RNA sequence: CCGCCGGGCAGCUUCCGGGAAACCAAAGUCUUUGGGUUCCGGGGGGAGUAUGGUUGCAAAGCUGAAACUUAAAGGAAUUGACGGAAGGGCACCACCAGGAGUGGAGCCUGCGGCUUAAUUUGACCAACACGGGAAACCUCACCCGGCCCGGACACGGACAGGAUUGACAGAUUGAUAGCUCUUUCUCGAUUCCGUGGGUGGUGGUGCAUGGCCGUUCUUAGUUGGUGGAGCGAUUUGUCUGGUUAAUUCCGAUAACGAACGAGACUCUGGCAUGCUAACUAGUUACGCGACCCCGGUCGGCGUAACUUCUUAGAGGGACAAGUGGCGUUCAGCCACCCGAGAUUGAGCAAUAACAGGUCUGUGAUGCCCUUAGAUGUCCGGGGCUGCACGCGCGCUACACUGACUGGCUCAGCGUGUGCCUACCCUACGCCGGCAGGCGCGGGUAACCCGUUGAACCCCAUUCGUGAUGGGGAUCGGGGAUUGCAAUUAUUCCCCAUGAACGAGGAAUUCCCAGUAAGUGCGGGUCAUAAGCUUGCGUUGAUUAAGUCCCUGCCCUUUGUACACA
């Protein structure tokens, strides 16, 4: 009826952005490197990205990792 | 046997109705009470006092 | 819905051969349907409930609750009953004693106090009623004093139409139902009382039953 | 002997009348209040107490307060309840005659207690093998730790110049939970951060409730309408008597007509050589086939009749009908013939109720609880099983009326492949001593398991009155089966180990005809599974056809200072 424990937090989604500026680079002319390493996968060639989080290293969608 | 709810507390209803007989049984049922000896009252006929014929054909 | 009636008195009263019901109180036949009464009456008969009375005997299992009403009716001109019924549920324990209190009309005789001039205001003359322990007089009283009494036989007294009285009562008189069936008996044999302007000796007429006792013969049988 | 008169103790009857009523020819002639006159009461206690007077030899008597305390004390009558009050009747939840026992022993299970992180909790005739409560995990509520949000919605923040969803590494953890710390990736308006406000609980409260059940209460009891009595609460009907299992009837009668309960009913048990019919049941004949010395056996094969057996529908049948007694000669009772039965057994079952049980059956529920650090939920582990003790329900026993080992020969209830649901009943053939394992098959079922080849029983062996071949508790080791997992042995098997127990103290439970009891088999529980419970058959008695003595129940009368009785 009338409850004991109640609500904390969920687990969030997310707002502070342009999060493509820490995988690109440019300068002020035709030139377009890239900070962040690309995966290999199967399923995504070329679109998708590899990580940046808090070690090592990984990608996310196919969650396929890469370290030392 | 259904209940109500209230904003008090909750209410119960027992609503029983003993239907009547009828030999349709589209109102209630069909078969009488088990003690319920319904006789018939008799046609009234009077006997004849002399030995009466009827001949025909 | 219909009225159809059972006694005598009933069915030459709805086949209207009798006038009021002040020649059945001449003849003092027993009235036993309610009909009758607000048949002649039923324009202004107005009623009270006295009281609701919760008695209780004990069974087996518990207390078995009964409320008895009490319900004093009448006209205000001349007439009160006083009906008394027991029942299980307060609604038709009403109900009945409204029907009781029909039954139970008694007329009232209503007189002058010193000089007769105008209409009646008073009781004739002194008269008790006792039930239970509990006396109630009902004594003459000038114009305007009003009813004199306790709540209820201020309200029996006035819804007889005695709008002036002295009511002196003794006994215990907080029991409701004697208290105020007491009253009525008071008010009821104020005509049983023999003053002396009644010294005529009757002229007596024909009975009801006896001057329709061939109408009672083809109506009904 | 029959009257009359006066007064005397009385009585009966009565709508004189009176009274709160019991009642009373006075307790009447009282509010319609007055014949005459003494004595005396003023709520209940304190109290006929103290003190004073007076009397007595004395005990004591007459006069006789107050302080103080108290909301009732009391009278008459009604209805219940109660009675170691009476009169009738009734029940193996009572007794008698008995039978099986229980209580004694081991063990199974529930309960109190003890112990513990927790050993959650409801209930103490009418709780205690009850919660369908046989919990390894779940259940699960309890305990110890760790995830998730399963904050709907609204308002305002900050806001496709992205609040961090999910996240293998590596630390941490129990866990390959990214729960959290050290590359901030993928995802892309779902949503959070405050704010209100819902939602969920096997949390509390059955003493806020419904519903359901149990019980008072398995007995015969209960209530209106109108009429009678009484001021009234109430009573009458609903009863003297007989009779019945019965407030069941005959019948009496200020009651008449009615309703519920009993009965009636519904299912089941029993009887049909008459009906209806049967390749999902059979019988008999017939023809083959097998066997034995024309015949006999065959659940061997196939079909011409029939429905006795089996299935199950309609009917039928038994009604105290018939006879002899008993009784108002009514209601009915007893006996006997005829006969399948001359009381089979159950289900439903009233008015009024208990503060009986259930919020732990629910999305039936009022109110209250606690505002991440779950009493929601999920996962991992434990506990619900813990053992100095006491109790209840039970199983096995204490042997020869037996045990063991062969052999022989008989049932009926039923159930069976699932919505999620992934786990069914199993014949038959191989392997293994058993537990079981492996193959192919039948069955959504009168088809297959299945002619259900069940036990006790019966027959034949061994045992020999010895805690013995009774008993099988405890306990070591090994093998199987279900499961994600068996340790606190889940269950089954194999071997070995062999406790108490010599018929149970006071006390006590159930029962009377296919009944008690012995004996196994089905269902529920169930993945595993019955020492329970619900059903079922099988073998089948002793005693009794009665009583109120005990325990209680119903009706009448009477008594009450009882009425949470
Ligand atoms: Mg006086
Ligand atoms: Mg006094
Ligand atoms: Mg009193
Ligand atoms: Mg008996
Ligand atoms: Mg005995
Ligand atoms: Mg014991
Ligand atoms: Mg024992
Ligand atoms: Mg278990
Ligand atoms: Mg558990
Ligand atoms: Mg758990
Ligand atoms: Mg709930
Ligand atoms: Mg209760
Ligand atoms: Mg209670
Ligand atoms: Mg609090
Ligand atoms: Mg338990
Ligand atoms: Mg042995
Ligand atoms: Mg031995
Ligand atoms: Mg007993
Ligand atoms: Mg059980
Ligand atoms: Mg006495
Ligand atoms: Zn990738």
């Amino acid at each position: 009826k009338s409850y004991t424990t109640p609500k904390k937090n969920k687990h969030k989604r997310k707002k502070v952005k342009l999060a493509v500026l820490k995988y690109y680079k440019v300068d002020e002319n035709g030139k377009i490197s890239r900070l962040r390493r690309e995966c290999p996968s199967d399923e995504c060639g070329a679109g998708v990205f590899m990580a940046s989080h808090f070690d090592r290293h990984y990608c996310g969608k196919c969650c396929l990792t890469y370290c030392f | 046997v259904r209940h109500v709810l209230l904003r008090q507390g909750v209410l119960g209803i027992k609503v029983k109705i003993m239907l009547p007989w009828d030999p349709s049984g589209k109102i209630g049922p069909k078969k009488p009470l088990p003690d319920h000896v319904s006789i018939v009252e008799p046609k009234d006929e009077i006997l004849p006092t002399t030995p009466i014929s009827e001949q025909k054909g | 819905k219909e009225w159809l009636p059972v006694t005598k008195l009933g069915r030459l009263v709805k086949d209207m051969k009798i006038k009021s019901l002040e020649e059945i109180y001449l003849f003092s036949l027993p009235i036993k349907e309610s009909e009758i009464i607000d048949f002649f009456l039923g324009a202004s008969l107005k009623d009270e409930v006295l009281k609701i009375m919760p008695v209780q005997k004990q069974t087996r299992a518990g207390q078995r609750t009964r409320f008895k009403a009490f319900v004093a009716i009448g006209d205000y001109n001349g007439h009160v009953g006083l009906g008394v019924k027991c029942s299980k549920e307060v609604a038709t324990a009403i109900r009945g004693a409204i029907i009781l209190a029909k039954l139970s009309i008694v007329p009232v005789r209503r007189g002058y106090w010193g000089n007769k001039i105008g209409k009646p205001h008073t009781v004739p003359c002194k008269v008790t009623g006792r039930c239970g322990s509990v006396l109630v007089r009902l004594i003459p009283a000038p114009r305007g004093t009003g009813i004199v009494s306790a709540p209820v036989p201020k309200k029996l007294l006035m819804m007889a139409g005695i709008d002036d009285c002295y009511t002196s009562a003794r006994g215990c008189t907080a029991t409701l139902g004697n208290f105020a069936k007491a009253t009525f008996d008071a008010i009821s044999k104020t005509y049983s009382y023999l003053t002396p302007d009644l010294w005529k000796e009757t002229v007596f007429t024909k009975s009801p039953y006896q001057e329709f006792t061939d109408h009672l013969v083809k109506t009904h049988t």
